[PDB]
RNA sequence: UACGGUGCUGAAGCAACAAAUGCCCUGCUUCCAGGAAAAGCCUCUAAGCAUCAGGUAACAUCAAAUCGUACCCCAAACCG
RNA sequence: CGAAGGUGUGCUGUGAGGCAUGCUGGAGGUAUCAGAAGUGCGAAUGCUGACAUAAGUAACGAUAAAGCGGGUGAAAAGCCCGCUCGCCGGAAGACCAAGGGUUCCUGUCCAACGUUAAUCGGGGCAGGGUGAGUCGACCCCUAAGGCGAGGCCGAAAGGCGUAGUCGAUGGGAAACAGGUUAAUAUUCCUGUACUUGGUGUUACUGCGAAGGGGGGACGGAGAAGGCUAUGUUGGCCGGGCG
RNA sequence: AGGACCGAACCGACUAAUGUUGAAAAAUUAGCGGAUGACUUGUGGCUGGGGGUGAAAGGCCAAUCAAACCGGGAGAUAGCU
RNA sequence: UAAGGUGAUAUGAACCGUUAUAACCGGCGAUUUCCGAAUGGGGAAACCCAGUGUGUUUCGACACACUAUCAUUAACUGAAUCCAUAGGUUAAUGAGGCGAACCGGGGGAACUGAAACAUCUAAGUACCCCGAGGAAAAGAAAUCAACCGAGAUUCCCCCAGUAGCGGCGAGCGAACGGGGAGCAGCCCAGAGCCUGAAUCAGUGUGUGUGUUAGUGGAAGCGUCUGGAAAGGCGCGCGAUACAGGGUGACAGCCCCGUACACAAAAAUGCACAUGCUGUGAGCUCGAUGAGUAGGGCGGGACACGUGGUAUCCUGUCUGAAUAUGGGGGGACCAUCCUCCAAGGCUAAAUACUCCUGACUGACCGAUAGUGAACCAGUACCGUGAGGGAAAGGCGAAAAGAAC
């Protein structure tokens, strides 16, 4: 299994968007910024754990950092990761 | 801009081209020569 | 240690406010204070959309040098400077010029 | 490398100098010769790398005495 | 017309690239005189 | 907190470093990024909590 | 019908002929210039293990991680 | 009660120069007599910056081509919408690899960038966007070739190379149709599938290799035959009778 | 069958004109040669400076070649300007 | 140490703290992802893929640790072959890489000068490579000197541009001897007597001092100009403190400091003292470094270019005597003097500055001084090695311009 101290870090916070928006209101899915060394067993057994609710299955794309500039100097954000988790057919958040 | 006028005024200070002066510049000066000989 | 500190009352020695007592508000760590109704600048700021606007010119106080106070003494009435004496273990403020422990 | 394993002999360097005196770089070689040892001790060949005067230390030595010395020096035969 | 750059990453990490520079003598030195020079970047990795 | 921490048993920093890490700040992570958490605060001062917890689980257990 | 569309419903849905440089074709015929390797795959056993382990078949169940995925790509995004 | 500096005027010395003073400036200057020099620029096709000149001159980058109405706007030849016109159509269409790296999509701004204007943009700013057991990489295997324990060799650095180990441009398991987003899709959704391993049960049972054999395993050209993609025509179905 | 014939893609580059402060530090347009071969092309690899490679021109080796480029000896030396 | 803080651009928000568990400074700890010698295998650096063992009350998956090569040592195994060696496996210890200069060693140019050029020069320089230390190297006479003597090595000033070497050209260029800096001698080749006897090395402890935070630290007011006073004028005070910096113009007395006097829970450097371990004093007798010295040939180093050339080093061929002996004393012989090679260790004077602190400049002041006063080895250029910029100053205070 996975150890309880790892599985906390995982989780980095809800996404907020529209197409979020769609896949929640649409395909029970619920989009999330997680660890970026954060695999599909650890985000499934995370959201089991940790909003107590039934996963189905988890879809991991790794979304790249912009490169922004303040005045004339330059810089990429940072790189995050993102899942798609589809949730079951019982389910509130 | 300043940066791409320094190096775009380095562009033919190491050339080889004889036929064209400074590098680039068309003439005839081929004939020229040759016809003093 | 520092000589001039958060709650007390100066007087002022140079330019504008020589001579005006007031204590002082805060004491800023670039080596200067902000003594209440003394170096009073004329601020005019803009009404920002967000959280209250209250535009206009407000008068606000500026941050004069520590050199420029002194404490107050009030025994004699007038500026006096700080030494540090220790007294059981507690490093105290002194008058000097009577020799006063604050 | 060219090293004579009892005496050490590296190649060293030199000039070719001519009748005008023209000075060149070379090198002088020992004379290596790769030379299989019986030693009675041991009863056993240990094949050296030797110079043609290390045979002669050898001779004079004895090879028992020189192989004491190649193994106390770190020299592996 | 071809001019003489036509890239490729695997040719360009293959042949300046660090694993490249530091497998041999003189390619570390060129890595010790990048960073006593001081330098932003040593190799072309990425 | 810190020989408050000091005076208790391995099992229970275990216990204060899971509710640490549970209660506090996780919920915290998902409850300032969801627009909540007024007092942010909080945030820093968990993750300290849990390094202190750590530490002194690494003093007390072994060297 | 925020005139951008959004939902609902939806007939016939066949045949003949022509036909590739694609497929049968890693074929067939022929020609000298005589046309990669190694693994997966199928088999044979040696040492060993032999009423165990392993093999085969059926069924059930679990797993299949990680990284790429936008966009240009004969070009205003690549080399000039 | 105004220094250096800057800019005028007046006086003065044979000259390099000196002195006084108005205005600007806003805080430093330095007699005399000595001392030391990065001590004096018009030239070096001198070096650096600035600014002229030609000159409001050539040019504005394929001779595929535009015209009008309406909208937005402070302003429309260029943006958006519509109707016409022209151009490419083995490409000037579509999909990728390499390469790039957010240029993608939406809202917003017109300073600079765009050889003009710009409300527009691959420009500025912000937000969004890339979903895989089956596609590709990773992975298993190898070619050319690299590296290479020992080793042979070499003044030292190092060269070569056996075992091995890497190295695709090659060999190796498996997914298709339809729908959807402003922006992803063989990845999401719907339907129908397939592949390879682990574990467990049951029935039968000889299994077992950095070893043997097969297979993988592979040339150029030519010739037909059988097909399909695809197309054309008829039938059918819906619509039209101008 | 063919280093076979005509001719697109594809490789090339014979002539002319334009261009020559170019649209382009070698091209465009109209014709032109090869086009199953000693062909052409993608991806990777190997050869290095008195050295490579060369169907040989002193050609090519990153717009550089009768001896590359970078750094150093180095402020070479310059009876010359 | 502390009444204020949560680093900067850079304000905010949310808070922490005010007599002590805010913050800041120091000592010692803890954590210390991934790459990099990179070390488990690989690799296009910051990534891919493992094996082994231990543990995991959902042990169908996780967590931790170990696994590189080489050298040395030990153990267990182990061929052709009998014994045995090679080899194999495991364990222990060490190494590996980076770094500016200084140092020793292995290799080693050419441009240039000679008014050409080849001997020569440049120059054992540049550069490449190996190794080591805080310094290295050298070093305790087989050395000079000269019939008197000196007494290891290293460095400085003379000697002396001298004697000499030199296509006797260009050039190269000593020693003896003198004056100074510093000064230190020892051990093995070997037995007995005798033991821990000085000696250092490794460690504990104690003392002293220094470093890493700190503490206290004198003495001024009035008036005039002025936006502002530290300036002018008038009158006072400090000084073992008038070094310096800031403060609204130029401050001994406003602030920070300076002189001066103190301070360390802890970790440390140095110097004494002392405990233990290792080590060996001292005496008598003996020995007293062989393919070596020397030689022939080739080359190199010596200021010395083979010359009449001593001496040293050795690639090659040889080859003694061994204290009634041998080396040197500038061809060489004799006499005389001096010294003991073929084993080794050794402080100081000496060379250098990546780096830290304090101070100083007839050094620079933004085209100067570093390439770089400013987020500079950056932007940018180049496949790459590499090349490589420009760019400071509002004000006293943002009061940086409400409307």
């Amino acid at each position: 299994m996975i150890r309880e101290e790892r599985l906390l870090k995982v989780l980095r916070a809800p996404h907020v968007s529209e197409k979020a928006s769609t896949a929640m209101e649409k395909s029970n899915t619920i989009v999330l910024k997680v660890a970026k060394d954060a695999t599909k067993a650890e985000i499934k057994a995370a959201v089991q754990k940790l909003f107590e609710v039934e996963v189905e299955v988890v879809n991991t794309l790794v979304v790249k950092g912009k490169v922004k500039r303040h005045g004339q100097r330059i810089g990429r954000r940072s790189d995050w990761k993102k899942a798609y988790v589809t949730l079951k057919e019982g389910q509130n958040l | 801009m300043d940066i791409n006028w320094r190096h775009n005024q380095s562009t033919f200070y190491h050339f080889t081209s004889d036929h064209r002066i400074s590098g680039w510049k068309e003439t005839n000066a081929m004939y020229v020569a040759l016809n003093s000989q | 240690a520092a000589k001039i500190r958060r709650d007390d009352e100066v007087i002022v020695l140079t330019g504008k406010d020589k001579g005006k007592r007031g204590k002082v508000k805060n004491v800023l760590s670039s080596g200067k204070v902000i003594v209440e109704g003394i170096n009073l600048v004329k601020k005019h700021q803009k009404p920002v959309p967000a959280l209250n606007q209250p535009g206009g010119i407000v008068e606000k106080e500026a941050a004069i040098q520590v050199s420029n106070v002194a404490i107050f003494n009030a025994a004699t009435g007038k500026a006096d400077r700080v030494g540090f004496r220790f007294e059981d273990g507690k490093k105290v403020r002194f008058f000097k010029s009577n020799s006063e422990t604050i | 490398s060219r090293v004579c394993q009892v005496t050490g002999k590296r190649p060293v360097t030199g000039n070719n100098r001519s009748h005008a005196l023209n000075a060149t770089k070379r090198r002088f070689l020992p004379n290596l010769h790769s030379h299989r040892f019986w030693v009675e001790s041991e009863k056993r060949f240990v094949t050296l790398r030797v110079s043609a005067k290390g045979m002669r230390v050898i001779d004079k030595k004895g090879i028992d005495t020189v192989l004491a010395e190649l193994r106390a020096r770190g020299e592996k035969y | 017309m071809k001019r003489t750059f036509q890239p490729s990453v695997l040719k360009r990490n293959r042949s300046h690239g660090f694993r490249a520079r530091m497998a041999t003598k003189n390619g570390r030195q060129v890595l010790a005189r990048r960073r006593a020079k001081g330098r932003a970047r040593l190799t072309v990795s990425k | 907190m810190k020989a408050k921490e000091l005076r208790e048993k391995s099992v229970e920093e275990l216990n204060t470093e899971l509710l640490n890490l549970l209660r506090e700040q996780f919920n915290l992570r998902m409850q300032a990024a969801s627009g909540q958490l007024q007092q942010s605060h909080l945030l820093k001062q968990v993750r300290r909590d849990v390094a202190r917890v750590k530490t002194l689980l690494n003093e007390k257990a072994g060297a």
